[PDB]
RNA sequence: UCGGCUCAAGCCGAUGGAAGUUUGAGGCAAUAACAGGUCUGUGAUGCCCUUAGAUGUUCUGGGCCGCACGCGCGCUACACUGACAGAGCCAGCGAGUACUCCCUUGGCCGAGAGGCCCGGGUAAUCUUGUUAAACUCUGUCGUGCUGGGGAUAGAGCAUUGCAAUUAUUGCUCUUCAACGAGGAAUCCCUAGUAAGCGCAAGUCAUCAGCUUGCGUUGAUUACGUCCCUGCCCUUUGUACACACC
């Protein structure tokens, strides 16, 4: 039959996926974790511990999904409503280093490329074979 | 008014001879009759879930409601 | 040669432009399946117009939609009441009108919104809605 | 294939909810039928009427969508259909458990059984009350029913440890017979008394 | 001696004043008209302002 | 059975029922920020109460809690600087923020600056409005 | 004799003149054997200003919005530049027309 | 076009039609008037006054925000119909580059606020698909004024402007008040309406709890009457005409 990525839940693929990303286990982490604050915005951290790694999946879905984007466009997707007291809320932007890194760290895993030539960065041959590859190793596992 | 956190035997033995004639189990029926804290009612549901002995009829990350077998 | 049929809906501001193409029995929504584009308690909002004709009159069917604008709401109503336009326009084009007259008479019976839209919007006032400000003493 | 295999099950049989069937319907009384409509059965509640167009276009209108319209109230919750649709969906899956009869068999005599009969009318008098003791309509009482049970399930459930999940259940089984024990029920019973005082 | 006017004037209000008399307050600028909204209503017809 | 549900931590009483991350917070001079990390610094699992821990992790909290930079964390999340002419960093605890209040008022009222002396008659130090704020003397 | 494909711009307040310019310009220009493109229809540009109705702020708060409509009606055409001249002669008050040769 | 009333004027419903309630909402909108507001919008204006020790103009500094108290228009709240953490993901009306930089993509540095470097747009072309909020799924917390609520204040880091103290504002840590649906009284409203929630424009070097519009989701009950508080026509009474103050 075959199947794609349009043929699974996001929600839990996206769970299948950090845990296939797991047995890897190699992606550069600049110490960051458990100390930034992932969003003006946001006023906790998050309790689960592979958090960063969600999140770098998280980030290949959508560049999976869209022809070319940039930090702006994932610095403005994750933000939120911020609580600035007794003023109503707004909509702020989340905090830019985290998503900037752990998108740039995805570059040198064979995931995805540069766009230099219009801007942005795209995704790669090789690179959506992993994401096709467990496409069929979810789909029919129902 | 303040419940108890951590579950001791003279709270174990009413659950294993008392659940199998209750018709709805929840949250709130635990911290209502047990006089337990709702985050060791809502292990109690999860550790008793996987023994085998009750089924799940709808499931949510809110409430989550289970009867008998 | 091919057999295919164009068709629109509209809501509010959601708009929902349909192809019907000659095909095999296959259905996907805006890319994605039927299984995924809805909130989870209205994907049954999606299913009556096939479950109250038949599987069976599904045989060789394709249809691919593209939706924008509005709200969530507005979006799945607009490919319900879509989909029954693009159905008969193909049935009433293509095939016999025996199917197409008791498909439009059943279907309309159980709901009249299928073939025609809801006319509601907003009307301006220079102090909100309908509510003006308070008053001091009346 | 293009269908869940759930829904398959009942898609060879007639036309009803996934859950629960829309057969045998009660046989209790009359003069409360022609203004509960059942005859078109509805799989969800929500739905984009017209029926705010005309007087009685409410009485051709299913019952489901109305108490959920009911349910939300108090400012806070305005215009959340998603949220309410499975809080009743699930109050009618919780009141189902607890008697094997249908949820909606036992939510039809819930509200045919706590509607008030005699209300008082205000007729001035300068400054006394010339309570006339007036009858009341079964549209009127099937909409202040719905409006009771709403209102004292928000007020059982305001501070209390309970959720509003099967705090709404609760009533529809309490109503179900002459328990007494009620809201709706208190604030019926002293209605046909002060207008048997003030007949 | 001619320092008697140092204070310079590119700055917020009263770098800017209205074109028919001179004014400061409450004076519009967006779409470069930078005339008072009282010299604007008598003179509004002809620069082709309408209703509709 | 070692759940005691009563702890003393520097001079002030916690409870044991809630958990180990917000057990910190009780104590004045800590908010849940530096809980959040000092709990997740400690190698403590956040799933189990204060009271469910054993005695020889219990001093190692306190001991990051009173040298704070020691321990690779940075120096703006502290909670101190320019103590006189020249400062260090420093993370003060519940008996040290009531300390540490009073006397920084009488030294500036030494200076005598307008703020310290709207601070000595009482009245509202920063500028704010008053014809419908502070009714209460 | 060298083809350019001019094109021309059009700008005005008013709306009936540049659609009988436009009608009588495709005229002038298809019975001189010129390949011509249609007349695309450009959106309306819509403009809003708010103000306050009273001059002096006593009574009651009240406020009315003039406005404003914009038309554009670009056309093109596949010409060379000499000829484009003769061709855009005769225009009346009002409509304003700027050219751009598009080389 | 048709049905059920009437000689007529006229009203209600159905089918084609989205509609027929005048399809919905607006702009403009009678005679005669108020000792209503404005000389502080105007090089519109009578009279009076000061006119070189100037009430003209201009520069420095401060004030219009100063606080024992009563009143109005608003914002966040009094929690489980809730808070917190990850994931899913849907709009519209508008705005943008000078004789000096205006909206701003992409890349790098930066906890954050910000900094640096190419580049696009005088604009259905680029910002912008403005992938906003609400909302949905999966988990933590468990009725305790607590993880609801954020007043007050200390320390540190930045942008804007000639100049930031009585901080302009933003960011990080900490301090964690009152507030359990609110008395006598009182305002607004009939379907995409009330309420909930956000966005665009204006004043603006920076600051919205303000106003004018735009969009998302979208309700209970009535289709009446003149009882209170008011309006219109006729008959009637008067010692009122500055007219029941
Ligand atoms: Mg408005
Ligand atoms: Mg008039
Ligand atoms: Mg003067
Ligand atoms: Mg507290
Ligand atoms: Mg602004
Ligand atoms: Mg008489
Ligand atoms: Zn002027």
């Amino acid at each position: 039959g075959g199947v794609t990525v349009r043929d699974v839940d996001a929600h839990k693929f996206v769970a299948a996926y950090a845990a296939f990303l797991k047995r890897q286990g190699k992606l550069p982490v600049p110490g960051w974790v458990d100390t930034v604050k992932t969003g003006n915005a946001k006023e906790l951290p998050p309790q689960d511990i592979d958090w960063w790694y969600i999140r770098a999946a998280s980030v290949a879905r959508h560049v999976y999904l869209r022809k070319t984007v940039g930090v702006g466009r994932l610095r403005k997707v994750h933000g939120s409503a911020k609580n600035r007291g007794t003023r109503p809320s707004h909509h702020v932007d989340a905090s830019g280093s985290v998503d900037r890194k752990i998108m740039q760290a995805l570059e040198k895993i064979q995931v995805l490329e540069k766009d230099e030539e219009r801007g942005g960065r795209r995704i790669t041959q090789q690179g959506q074979r992993d994401l096709d590859r467990i496409a069929q190793t979810v789909a029919e596992a129902d | 008014a303040q419940h108890s956190v951590i579950l001791d035997k003279a709270t174990s033995d009413k659950l294993y001879k008392d659940v199998q004639s209750y018709r709805l189990v929840t949250v709130a029926t635990l911290v209502d009759r047990l006089k337990i804290n709702g985050a060791l009612a809502r292990k109690c549901l999860k550790d008793l879930e996987e023994k085998g002995l009750i089924r799940q009829v709808v499931g949510h990350s809110k409430m989550k409601i289970y009867t008998r077998a | 040669s091919v057999q295919a049929v164009q068709v629109f809906g509209k809501k509010k501001n959601a708009t929902a432009v349909a192809r019907c193409v000659q095909g095999k029995g296959l259905i996907k929504v805006n890319g994605k399946p039927l299984k995924l584009f809805a909130p989870e308690i209205l994907r049954a909002k999606l299913y009556e117009p096939i479950l109250i004709l038949g599987t069976d009159k599904f045989a060789d069917v394709d249809i691919r939609i593209r939706v924008a604008g509005g709200g969530h709401t507005s979006q799945v109503y607009a490919v319900r009441q879509a989909i029954a336009k693009s159905i008969v326009a193909y049935y009433a084009k293509y095939v016999d009108e025996h199917s197409k007259n008791l498909l439009k008479q059943e279907l309309i019976q159980f709901d009249r919104s299928l073939l025609v839209a809801d006319p509601r919007r907003c009307e301006p006032k220079k102090f909100g809605g309908r509510g003006a400000r308070a008053r001091f003493q009346k | 294939d293009v269908l869940p295999k759930e829904v398959l099950a009942e898609v060879g049989s007639v036309k009803l909810f996934n859950r629960w069937s829309y057969d045998d319907i009660e046989i209790r009384d009359i003069s409360l039928t022609d203004y509960i409509q059942i005859r078109a059965p509805v799989y969800i509640p929500h739905s984009a009427g017209r029926y705010a167009v005309k007087r009685f276009r409410k009485a051709n209108c299913p019952i489901i969508e109305r108490l959920t319209n009911s349910l939300m109230m108090h400012g806070r919750n305005n215009g959340k259909k998603l949220m309410a649709v499975r809080i009743v969906a699930h109050a009618f899956e919780i009141i189902h458990l607890m008697t094997d009869q249908n949820p909606i068999q036992v939510a039809v005599d819930a509200i045919v059984n706590c509607g008030p009969r005699e209300d008082s009318t205000r007729i001035g008098s300068a400054g006394t009350v010339r309570r006339q003791a007036v009858d009341v309509s079964p549209l009127r009482r099937v909409n202040q029913a719905i409006a009771l049970l709403t209102t004292g399930a928000r007020e059982a459930a305001f501070r209390n440890v309970k959720t509003i999940a099967e705090c709404l259940a609760e009533e529809l089984i309490n109503a179900a017979k002459g328990s007494s024990n009620s809201y709706a029920i208190k604030k019926k019973d002293e209605l046909e008394r002060v207008a048997k005082s003030n007949r | 001696e001619s320092v008697w006017n140092s204070r310079p004037r590119t700055y917020g209000k009263g770098s800017r004043a209205c074109r028919v008399c001179t004014h400061q307050a409450g004076l519009i600028r967006k779409y470069g008209l930078n005339i008072c909204r009282q010299c604007f209503r008598e003179k509004a017809a002809d620069i082709g302002f309408v209703k509709y | 059975t070692n759940f005691n549900h009563i702890l003393r931590l520097l001079n002030t009483n916690v409870d044991g029922k809630q958990k180990v991350v917000y057990a910190l917070t009780q104590i004045k001079g800590v908010g849940r920020r530096y809980s959040n990390l000092v709990c997740k610094k400690a190698d403590v699992d956040l799933k189990k109460r204060a009271g469910e821990l054993t005695s020889e992790e219990l001093e190692r909290l306190v001991t990051i809690i009173q040298n704070p930079l020691a321990y690779k964390i940075p120096t703006w999340f502290l909670n101190r600087q320019r103590d006189i002419v020249d400062g260090k960093d420093s993370q003060i605890l519940a008996n040290g923020v009531d300390s540490k209040l009073r006397e920084d008022l009488e030294r500036l009222k030494k200076i005598r600056a307008h703020r310290g002396l709207r601070h000595y008659w009482g009245l509202r130090v920063r500028g704010q409005h008053t014809k419908t704020t502070g009714r209460r003397g | 004799p060298k083809v350019h494909k001019i094109r021309i711009t059009l700008t005005s307040r008013k709306v009936q003149s540049l659609e009988k310019v436009c009608q009588e310009l495709i005229e002038r220009a298809k019975n001189k054997d010129l390949r011509v493109k249609g007349p695309v229809r450009m959106p309306t540009k819509t403009l809003k200003i708010t103000t306050r109705k009273t001059p002096c702020g006593e009574g009651s708060k009240t406020w009315d919005a003039y406005e404003m409509r914009i038309h554009k009606r670009l056309i093109d055409l596949t010409a060379p530049t000499e000829i484009v001249k003769q061709i855009i002669i005769n225009i009346e008050a009002g409509v304003e027309v700027e050219v751009t040769i598009a080389a």
